[PDB]
């Protein structure tokens, strides 16, 4: 396991674009990353990708933030401009049937800017 | 039966109180595992039910509370503690983790190395530590009060602790400390808290809740550390994770305590007694600066 995440976590520093090395690396069949935090909730929640508290619904699981974040995890530079991550210190909301790999589907998915939902799984603007 | 849906068993008055010698932890279930819900890490389900008991305490909880979490690195590299104080605390408060190694974690501010590099500049409502030496497991000869990250948490509760504050710190049969279960007798109440998820472990989370500056209770922490012991090895506790069931109250409650700057000799009784209930804290409202030495 440690020595599992430690290969790909090591693989995508070697590259200019880590996310696609991630997930050319899981789509291979490379292990995906594993040891995210995932918490107990009463999947009471709202839904959406990611929210100050857990938000999962019955068809979702909750990750602490940091944990489910390719840059985080590879203490790597955040590709976002403004450089703060989007997920460290918040939860993120996996589908149920996604929880395999939950930093693959973070990297593969986009919130909706409008509803906040995961677009395909949840946005329905 | 009621015991296994609480989320651990506190230390009652009834072994406070008693006099003995320092024996053996001996647990009839020691180190038996129980698997997690879910397969959250083991942590997880520890945090909670810390949390889910601290929930009972009188716990000030103001906004902008400041929280600092010692040990907070585990599973190697990742800190599942930290993201349930993240769960469990309000949303403006501030987290700060600390641990020797580096780690990835959802606090507001993460620093790596010893303890005693974490310079806390102002004071902290809440102290979370789940420190550990690891040379506390090669045992030699009798258990003595131990020395190690201690003495830093005791200069921090003598310091940087507002009055009104709490702490939960780990102590087992062999890491503990006999200044610290003193200190405890300088809050207006004070347990040890053992989680079922890990009740087959000599671990507890002794407990300050509202720090008053004076000392309230006598405490000879040596003797205190025997009644634990005592206590341990006579109260059965089964593993369990049931309190874990029903998350629906799990949140801490947003009390909106006040934070109030009083000189020493303005404390009075009525001052003494919201600090008892929870209900006041005493310190600086300036920012918070905690940093790297
Ligand atoms: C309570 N107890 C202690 N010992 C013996 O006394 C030694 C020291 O006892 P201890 O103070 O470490 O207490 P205990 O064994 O209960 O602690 P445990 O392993 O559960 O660890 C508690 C927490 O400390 C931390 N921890 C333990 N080891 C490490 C480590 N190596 N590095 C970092 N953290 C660690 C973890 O948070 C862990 O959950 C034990 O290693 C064992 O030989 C016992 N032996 C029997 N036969 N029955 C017992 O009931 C018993
Ligand atoms: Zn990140
Ligand atoms: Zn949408």
């Amino acid at each position: 396991e440690f020595a599992s995440n430690s290969s790909v976590l090591s693989l995508v520093n070697f590259t200019v674009d880590p996310q696609k090395a991630y997930l050319d690396f899981v789509n291979a069949g490379g292990a995906p990353l594993t040891n995210c935090v995932k918490m107990l909730t009463p999947k009471t929640g709202t839904g959406i990708a990611i929210s100050v508290k857990p938000e999962s619904t019955a068809d979702q699981e909750t990750y602490g933030g940091a944990s489910v974040c390719l840059y985080c995890r590879a203490h790597i530079e955040h590709p976002d401009v403004s450089g703060v991550c989007k997920y460290k210190g918040k939860f993120v909301q996996i589908p149920a049937q996604c929880v395999r790999d939950p930093v693959g589907f973070c990297l593969s998915n986009t919130p909706c800017n409008v509803c906040q939902y995961w677009i395909g799984y949840g946005c329905n603007c | 039966a009621s015991a296994d849906w609480k989320p651990g068993h506190a230390m009652p008055s009834l072994f406070k109180v008693q006099n003995v010698n320092l024996e053996r932890c001996e647990l009839a279930n020691y180190k038996q595992s129980i698997p997690m819900p879910r397969g959250v890490h083991m942590n997880i389900a520890k945090y909670m039910q810390l949390c889910q008991y601290l929930n009972t305490c009188t716990l000030a909880v103001p906004a902008n509370m400041r929280v600092i979490h010692f040990g907070a690195g585990s599973d190697k590299g990742i800190a599942p503690g930290t993201s349930v104080l993240r769960q469990w605390l309000p949303t403006d408060a501030i987290i700060i983790d600390n641990d020797l190694n580096e780690f990835v974690s959802d606090a507001d501010i993460t620093l790596f190395g010893d303890c005693v590099t974490v310079r806390v500049g102002q004071q902290v409502d809440l102290v979370i530590s789940d420190m550990y030496d690891p040379t506390t497991k090669n045992v030699t000869g009798s258990n003595e009060s131990k020395a190690l990250f201690f003495t830093y948490l005791c200069n921090l509760i003598n310091n940087n602790l507002a009055l009104g504050g709490s702490v939960a710190i780990k102590i087992t049969e062999h890491s503990w400390s006999v200044e610290l279960y003193e200190l405890m007798g300088k809050f207006a109440w004070w347990t040890v808290f053992c989680t079922n998820a890990n009740a087959s472990s000599s671990e507890g989370f002794l407990l300050g809740i509202n720090y008053l500056g004076t000392i309230k209770e006598n405490i000879d922490g040596g003797a205190m550390h025997a009644n634990y012991i005592f206590w341990r090895n006579s109260t059965p506790m089964n593993l369990s994770t049931y309190s874990l069931f029903d998350l629906s109250k799990f949140q801490l409650k947003l009390k909106g305590t006040p934070v109030l700057q009083l000189k020493e000799s303005q404390i009075n009784e009525l001052v003494i007694s919201l600090l008892s209930q929870g209900k006041l804290l005493i310190r600086d409202n300036d920012t918070l600066s905690v940093s790297t030495d």
